[PDB]
């Protein structure tokens, strides 16, 4: 999980 | 009267820009996980009979022309319009691949009289972006107006983060084209959008070792200005  | 025309000979554009790599020097991260929402948008809206453009790594100002281009294209004899974005944003802003783009000037394309072609037609503008730097922690359980028929379905609330899984592709996304699958020859749009809602904000819940962006949640926004019911079918 990552954030844009 | 209460659904917008659909049956014109084509459905429309399906425009998808798929920003992964950004110049070095904007010091933003690579979007790994993107190319599979890019891959599964194009599936998606192929099964819809729209035609589907992939653009990948624009830049800002290829960003800025091409959605002038497109908005200059006659579009008589089509139903509707799509338009997919997937980067790095904040409030109000997309990224191209060397700086930002202010979504406004974008969508400005298309308002009622700017682009004759599609007044009165459907508009839609998907966002997969961040729009801030909020986290949510969660709870446990004659004339018409130059701004109508447009559609933002937005990843994710004002103001918050918005969560991409580096392998499965962003919550958001893959939830989108997962009810479209299932639900557009069955219902409404705004109502497969509910269901969207409803699925990232149940089913995602983020995992890191940092605690900071630990056991975060999320949910999609749908900013609706339509004003007919819409149906893919």
């Amino acid at each position: 999980d990552e954030v844009d | 009267d209460n659904s917008y025309k659909m049956d014109y000979p084509e459905m429309g554009l399906c425009i998808i820009i798929n920003n992964k790599n950004f110049h070095k020097s904007t010091g933003m991260t690579s979007r790994s996980g993107t190319d599979v929402d890019a891959a599964n948008l194009r599936e998606t809206f192929r099964n819809l009979k729209y035609e589907v453009r992939n653009k990948n790594d624009l830049t800002r100002e290829e960003i800025v022309e091409l959605m002038r281009d497109v908005s200059k294209e006659d579009h008589s004899k089509r139903s509707s319009f799509v338009c997919v974005l997937l980067s790095h944003g904040e409030a109000g802003i997309i990224f191209g691949t060397n700086g930002p783009v202010d979504l406004k000037k974008i969508t400005n394309f298309f308002r009622g009289d700017r682009c004759r072609s599609l007044t009165g037609k459907p508009k839609l503008f998907i966002i997969q972006a961040c729009r801030g730097t909020e986290l949510d922690c969660g709870i446990e359980t004659h004339k018409i107006p130059v701004e109508a028929d447009f559609l933002y379905a937005c990843s994710t609330a004002p103001g918050y983060y918005s969560w991409r899984n580096s392998k499965d592709g962003s919550w958001f996304i893959q939830s989108l084209c997962a009810m479209l699958k299932q639900y557009a020859d069955k219902l409404e749009f705004m109502h497969i959008l509910t269901r969207v809602n409803r699925k990232v904000a149940t089913e995602f819940e983020s995992f890191s070792f940092d605690a900071t962006f630990h056991a975060k949640k999320q949910i999609p926004c749908i900013h609706s200005m339509l004003t007919k019911e819409l149906y893919f079918y």
